[PDB]
């Protein structure tokens, strides 16, 4: 029932069609309005696999957003878009509220971590590579 | 029009599907994979094309400002000589 | 605790001998009684005299020809 | 910490006072986050530190301009206590699985949401403001 | 691919032109104050002569 | 200087005058910055000049 975080990666394919594997700490725990209803804690193991289920739709959700997403802003902006499209409404368009729920069985996520996003095909690693050569040659 | 509901359900035997996540979407023609794959390399180099315009338009604005900077400078100073110079007019024609 | 070596600093302690040790004017050392359930903090020119319950409060220190997180480990805070 | 099986009852300590365990009482062991730099399963120890302290650990991050590098952090540290008679409050403080590897993680893509956005310029002439500024805390002046 | 090399082309061309546009226009204002410390080189180069 | 654990008190002495320790009175021993040029750790000794 724990605060913790998940282990587990992603590719997705962005709008110009250069997939990229992504890792993501998903923080996450249980909340309990009651520890006293055994129906509300039969619920919180009605799920057959809570895990599997949140990291595979927070994982459809985020092929949803970069979908439509640039490769560009994405690298440039990835850590915002990364968590505002998969869940959450506005919220001042708005950035999105940095909880996530599961009402089948109870689930709360919390805020998404972000370490790395490094395309899955090398040489576009090494195109970025050439152009930051040149960043440093025109500065 | 709308966005569909995300409910399913099947009457038949009370069935009920929820919202579907996606994930892949990869293409059966690894060929065609390919073709995306030149196209976003077209991507990343048009962009450092991009950035390769900014850099270059902004240097090269403030070359130009610097440049008119020195020249008003140049200007000025030819003015201050102008004035020594009348100076010494004065002085020679007294002389001559 | 294998604090032995850094207080001896040959023939081995007699452990039902007292421990003690000297401490360096600057320096400052303390002592927890599990006995008493109580800390104690010492320093300058006195000797520490533990009860038999009491360890120290042993510390690492940075040292290395630069910088290491773990060398020269000493209760003799300066 | 540890949680007597017999008295249906948890009770937690620290400082300088030696645990006794009735028969049917348990250690609650904690998994930590050690290695050379950071790993989700070493150095496991029932000895939670409270005291001030620097985490070891190294991230690597993609700037604007596609190039990667590496940095370390110290990351001071400490866990505050507005109070100790608290059972339950020190059971918050055990209640994560791993708080150093959450934190190094969390503040991990922190970074990277960071110079995601910053050149390898500025990013380069001020690191230092830049990555302490984005990664935590609001407005002050 | 034609399509989104269309798109880029456009519109870091539309961008060059904005951005030549406005440096050519720092240029005549250089210009002027150019000509204006000009004036007064001619002015005293009139009471020189 | 030297510092007796017996009483608990340090007491220093100089000039020509020779020290008589008590048993539990020890020498404060000084480190010094000796060497060819300068050294952190060389010809340690408790006579201060």
């Amino acid at each position: 029932l724990g605060p913790d975080f998940f282990t587990d990666v992603i590719t997705i394919e962005t709008a110009d069609h250069a997939r990229l594997q992504l890792q993501l700490a998903y923080n996450w725990h249980f909340e309990l309005k009651n520890r006293n209803d055994p129906a509300e804690a039969a619920k919180l193991f009605s799920v057959p696999d809570f895990v599997g289920d949140a990291c595979k739709a927070i994982a459809s959700r985020v092929r949803g957003a970069v979908a439509s997403v640039t490769f560009d802003d994405f690298h440039k902006n990835s850590a915002r878009i990364i968590r505002m499209a998969v869940f959450g409404f506005e919220m001042s368009l708005p950035k999105a509220r940095d909880q996530a729920v599961f009402p089948q069985n109870g689930l709360v996520v919390s805020s998404v971590d972000v370490q790395s996003v490094e395309p899955v095909d090398q040489r576009t690693r090494d195109a970025l590579q050439r152009s930051v050569q040149l960043a440093i040659e025109i500065t | 029009l709308p966005k569909a509901r995300d409910q399913a359900v099947f009457p038949q035997n009370g069935l009920v599907v929820s919202s579907v996540d996606v994930q892949s979407v990869e293409p059966v023609d690894q060929r065609t994979r390919d073709a995306l794959q030149r196209s976003v390399q077209l991507a990343i180099e048009i962009t450092t094309n991009s950035q390769e315009a900014a850099a270059k338009h902004e240097a090269q604005r403030l070359e130009q400002e610097a440049r008119g900077r020195l020249e008003r400078q140049k200007i000025l100073d030819q003015s201050e000589a102008e004035k020594a110079r009348k100076e010494l007019l004065e002085l020679e024609a007294m002389s001559m | 605790p294998s604090g032995v070596e850094e207080l001896l600093n040959s023939a081995p302690r007699n452990k039902t001998r007292v421990v003690s040790y000297r401490v360096p004017h600057n320096a400052a050392v303390q002592v927890y009684d599990y006995r008493a359930k109580r800390a104690r903090v010492v320093f300058g020119p006195e000797l520490v005299t533990l009860d038999p319950e009491e360890q120290f409060t042993v510390l690492s220190l940075s040292a290395g020809r630069p910088k290491r997180p773990h060398a020269r480990r000493a209760l003799c805070l300066l | 910490q540890v949680y007597d099986y017999r008295a249906k009852r948890a009770r937690v300590v620290f400082g300088p006072e030696l645990v006794t365990l009735d028969p049917e009482e348990q250690f609650t062991v904690l998994s930590l986050s050690a290695g050379r730099p950071k790993r989700p399963h070493a150095r496991r120890a029932l000895c939670l530190l409270l005291g001030p302290d620097f985490f070891t650990d190294v991230i690597t991050i993609e700037t604007a301009d596609h190039a990667r590098l590496q940095l370390q952090l110290a990351y001071n540290w400490h866990f505050e206590l507005k109070n100790r008679n608290d059972p339950a409050e020190a059971a918050k403080l055990f209640s994560v699985p791993d708080f150093v590897g959450d934190a190094c993680k969390a503040i991990a893509s922190r970074v990277r949401g960071a110079v995601a956005s910053v050149t390898f310029d500025d990013f380069h002439k001020n690191s230092a403001r830049i990555i302490r500024m984005a990664v935590f805390g609001f407005e002050m002046s």
